[PDB]
């Protein structure tokens, strides 16, 4: 649609993508598994990258020229999740990767000497501290920004 | 360093901050002796000043 | 030398120590007392004896014979000194002077530690532009 | 300066602190109270050359010392020879 | 006992490694007389291998308090 | 034999069965998914 062209619903460039490059897995014309049980290019590694017809589930996907698929996501006519759908993805994963890291370390600090209690650790991965992040609904987004990380500890 | 023996041990030493030469990783928290520790591992000027081990 | 020959620490060869520059400006030697014949480890690397005489080597450098100490005092003695030899005489009484062994009391005689103003504060950079008539020449 | 590096502290103690150095540093030079009371940075220090050996041991809780010097004769540096 | 001693104290001066850093005390100087006194402590250690310093009241501009 | 307020140690490199795995569970869903470049969802 946008500045490249149209997707796969047609896309001239990319269709000889498709043919000649990889059919030419053939090449081979034959190259013994007549009825033999290993050499595997023969079945899939083609057809899992090939039965992948003209379908590829169909995605739009904008393609340029060479046919190559280009991502635009402005969130417009059809590509929206090509990086937000995929991308508050890595921001939730992430941030429970780090609410963790400001965790399996705010709890520690104190009782008797706790001077590298780190290089071992005390709950592995936290395993206590551990769903604190799907555990969070909301969360950081007010407790962070209210009290506790409060702008007196800032 | 016990812990503590000789002779009067079986008890392994997993746990108690330190060993490397003696105001030794020192309570007290840092990085280097973990490159310490790996690098010169092997070594001997300490283990002991005694060969003997050394070869054994 | 020989016609002359006053010799004291024991030795042999060596493409070590002194050499044109020691004559043509300034000399420095070290000097000892010690008990019965032992072989020591040298500056120059080398290696020989001791006995006696006024047991006085001569050293191309002073950081070079002080280190009769640094392992020449792990091994016996309190005594070992060194001078310095001019191609004519003095002024630099070398170990000589007053006291010794670097960490006692009986004068000041330098150093001071200070500047103008004390370590504090001097996010205070440079001042004035280097002018002669303002007290910083020291 | 000419040899002007900053190995000062506040204890100027010592004992297991602070000795290592070739001939520079005569001092213990007991200002009128100060714990252990021995002072100040340094004596007469036109002798010997740069080493921040000076610190490596016993304070300065500041800098510690290093090169600075510039005006650098030869007994300053091993080599006039 | 009965004032302040060595209970809590920044420090502010600026070179001192755990300056506006709020570690422990201990002995605090007696006397009227000199002007280094003061032992302070904390966990973190410093640039050197050993660091347990002493500052000394001009300052300890504690801060509220 | 766990119970409440943090538990049991583990080793230095404990991250070489956590790379190794874990994330080696990923490939497990790169291949039920044999391919990505932007996904359906549920
Ligand atoms: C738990 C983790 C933790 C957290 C919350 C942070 C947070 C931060 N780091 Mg950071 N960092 C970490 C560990 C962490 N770091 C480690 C281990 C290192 C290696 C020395 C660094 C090296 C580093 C540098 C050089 C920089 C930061 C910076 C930052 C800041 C910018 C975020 C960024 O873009 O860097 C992305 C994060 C990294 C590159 C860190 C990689 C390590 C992560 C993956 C730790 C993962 C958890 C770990 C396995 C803990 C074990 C879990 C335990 C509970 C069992 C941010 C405050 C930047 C800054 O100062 O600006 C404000 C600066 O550029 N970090
Ligand atoms: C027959 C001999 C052999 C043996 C038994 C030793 C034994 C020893 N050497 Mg040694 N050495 C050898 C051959 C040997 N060396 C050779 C051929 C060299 C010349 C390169 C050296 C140069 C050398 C030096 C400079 C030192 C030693 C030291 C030592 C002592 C320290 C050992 C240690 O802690 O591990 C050290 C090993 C590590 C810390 C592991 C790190 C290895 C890294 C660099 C990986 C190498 C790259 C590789 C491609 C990465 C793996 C793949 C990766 C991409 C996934 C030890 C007595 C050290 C000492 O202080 O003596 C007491 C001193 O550091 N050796
Ligand atoms: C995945 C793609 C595409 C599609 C099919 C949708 C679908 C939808 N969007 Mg949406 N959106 C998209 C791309 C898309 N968006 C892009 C690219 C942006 C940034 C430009 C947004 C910014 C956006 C906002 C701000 C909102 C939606 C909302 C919605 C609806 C609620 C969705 C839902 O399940 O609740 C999930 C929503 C949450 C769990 C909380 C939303 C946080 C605010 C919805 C049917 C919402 C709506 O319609 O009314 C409230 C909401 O307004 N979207
Ligand atoms: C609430 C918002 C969400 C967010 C954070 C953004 C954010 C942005 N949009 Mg956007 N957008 C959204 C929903 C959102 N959009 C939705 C639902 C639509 C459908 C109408 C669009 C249609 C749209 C267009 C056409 C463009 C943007 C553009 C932009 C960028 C300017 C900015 C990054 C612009 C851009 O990034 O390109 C210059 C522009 O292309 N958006
Ligand atoms: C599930 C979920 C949960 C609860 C965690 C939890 C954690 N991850 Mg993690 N992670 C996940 C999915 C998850 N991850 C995914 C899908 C990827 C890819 C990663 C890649 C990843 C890395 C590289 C790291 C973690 C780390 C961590 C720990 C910090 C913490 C236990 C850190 C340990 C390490 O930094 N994760
Ligand atoms: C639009 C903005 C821009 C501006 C003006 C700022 C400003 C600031 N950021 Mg910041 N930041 C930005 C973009 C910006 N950021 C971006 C794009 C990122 C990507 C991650 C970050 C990531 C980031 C992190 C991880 C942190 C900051 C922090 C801060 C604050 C510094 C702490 C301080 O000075 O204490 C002022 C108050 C006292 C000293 C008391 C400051 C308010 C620090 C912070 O969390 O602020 C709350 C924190 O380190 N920023
Ligand atoms: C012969 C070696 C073997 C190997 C291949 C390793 C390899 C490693 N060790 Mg290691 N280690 C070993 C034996 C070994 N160790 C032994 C016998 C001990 C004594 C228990 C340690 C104690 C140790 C510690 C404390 C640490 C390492 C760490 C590391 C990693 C540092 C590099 C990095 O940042 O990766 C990415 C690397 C995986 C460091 C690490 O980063 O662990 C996660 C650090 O934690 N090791
Ligand atoms: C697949 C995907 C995903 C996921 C994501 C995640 C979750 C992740 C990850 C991953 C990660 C999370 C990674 C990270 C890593 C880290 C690192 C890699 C770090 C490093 C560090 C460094 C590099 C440092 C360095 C240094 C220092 C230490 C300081 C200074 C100096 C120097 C520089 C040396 C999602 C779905 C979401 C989206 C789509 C795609
Ligand atoms: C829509 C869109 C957009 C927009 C953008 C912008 C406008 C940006 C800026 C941004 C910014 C401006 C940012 C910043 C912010 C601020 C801050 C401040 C942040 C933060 C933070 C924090 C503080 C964090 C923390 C944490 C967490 C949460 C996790 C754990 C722990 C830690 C630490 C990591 C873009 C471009 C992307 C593109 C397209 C789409
Ligand atoms: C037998 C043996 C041996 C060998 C060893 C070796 C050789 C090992 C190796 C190992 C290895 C060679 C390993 C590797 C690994 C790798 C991997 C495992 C990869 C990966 C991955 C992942 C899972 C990721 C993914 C992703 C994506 C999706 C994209 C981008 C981002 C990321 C990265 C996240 C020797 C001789 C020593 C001796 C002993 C035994
Ligand atoms: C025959 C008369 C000589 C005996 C001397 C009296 C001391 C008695 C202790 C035994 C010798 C000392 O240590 C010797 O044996 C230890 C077991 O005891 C061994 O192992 C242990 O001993 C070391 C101290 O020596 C520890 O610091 C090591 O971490 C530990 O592994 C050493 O590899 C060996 O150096
Ligand atoms: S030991 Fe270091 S006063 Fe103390 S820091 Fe000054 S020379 Fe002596
Ligand atoms: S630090 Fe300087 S003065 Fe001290 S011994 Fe070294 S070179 Fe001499």
């Amino acid at each position: 649609d946008i500045a490249g062209l149209t997707p796969c619903k047609e896309s001239k460039q990319f269709a000889k993508r498709e043919k000649q490059a990889l059919k030419k897995l053939q090449a081979s014309l034959k190259l013994y598994a007549d009825d033999s049980a290993p050499a595997l290019a023969i079945k899939a590694t083609m057809e899992k990258t090939k039965k992948r017809f003209d379908n590829y589930g169909k995605y739009g996907l904008l393609c340029g020229s060479d046919g190559l698929p280009h991502l635009i996501v402005s969130g417009d006519q059809r590509h929206w999740g090509e990086f937000i759908t995929p991308g508050i993805l890595f921001l939730y994963i992430a941030g429970w990767i780090g609410w963790v890291g400001r965790s399996y370390l705010i709890a520690i600090r104190d009782e008797k000497k706790p001077t590298q209690k780190e290089i071992i650790i005390d709950v592995p991965l936290a395993s206590s501290l551990l769903f604190r992040g799907f555990s969070w609904p909301v969360a950081a987004y007010r407790e962070l920004l209210n009290g506790e990380l409060v702008d007196n500890n800032f | 360093l016990v812990d503590r023996d000789p002779i009067k041990t079986s008890f392994e030493q997993w746990a108690k901050p330190g060993h490397f030469s003696r105001t030794i990783a020192k309570g007290p928290d840092t990085t280097t002796w973990i490159w310490n520790l790996h690098a010169d591992a092997h070594d001997f000027d300490s283990h002991t000043s005694d060969l003997e081990e050394i070869s054994r | 030398e020989l016609d002359p020959n006053t010799p004291s620490p024991i030795f042999a060869g060596s493409t070590g120590g002194l050499l044109r520059k020691a004559q043509v400006e300034e000399f420095y030697v070290i000097t000892w007392e010690s008990p019965k014949e032992q072989i020591f480890e040298m500056p120059t690397g080398g290696a020989a004896i001791m006995r006696e005489g006024p047991n006085l080597l001569k050293l191309a450098r002073k950081e070079q014979c002080l280190a009769l100490g640094t392992r020449l005092r792990s091994k016996y003695k309190i005594k070992y000194q060194f001078y310095r030899v001019f191609p004519s005489g003095e002024v630099q009484y070398l170990h000589p002077k007053d006291g010794v062994y670097p960490e006692k009391v009986n004068p000041g005689r330098q150093g001071v530690g200070l500047n103008m103003r004390s370590i504090g504060k001097n996010v205070s950079p440079i001042e004035v532009k280097f002018t002669g008539k303002q007290p910083y020449d020291l | 300066m000419s040899h002007s590096v900053k190995i000062y502290d506040t204890c100027i103690g010592c004992t297991q602190c602070v000795r290592a150095c070739p001939t520079d540093v005569l001092e213990m030079i007991p200002w009128g109270g100060c714990k252990a009371k021995q002072i100040a940075s340094a004596p007469r220090t036109e002798d010997c050359v740069g080493c921040k050996r000076c610190e490596s041991a016993c304070p300065t809780d500041f800098l510690s010392v290093r090169v600075y010097l510039w005006h650098e004769t030869t007994r300053s540096m091993g080599l006039a020879y | 006992i009965g004032p302040k001693r060595g209970s809590k104290v920044k420090i502010l001066r600026r070179e001192s490694y755990w300056f506006k850093n709020v570690g422990s005390v201990v002995a605090v100087d007696q006397d009227p007389k000199t002007r280094y006194p003061v032992v302070v402590r904390f966990a973190k250690v410093n640039y050197a291998n050993i660091s347990t310093n002493n500052y000394a009241l001009d300052e300890v501009e504690e801060v509220a308090a | 034999m766990r119970d409440f307020k943090t538990y049991l140690s583990v080793a230095p490199v404990l991250s070489t069965l956590w790379f190794g795995s874990l994330a080696g569970l990923l490939i497990e869903i790169n291949r039920f998914f044999p391919d990505a470049l932007t996904f359906p969802f549920f």
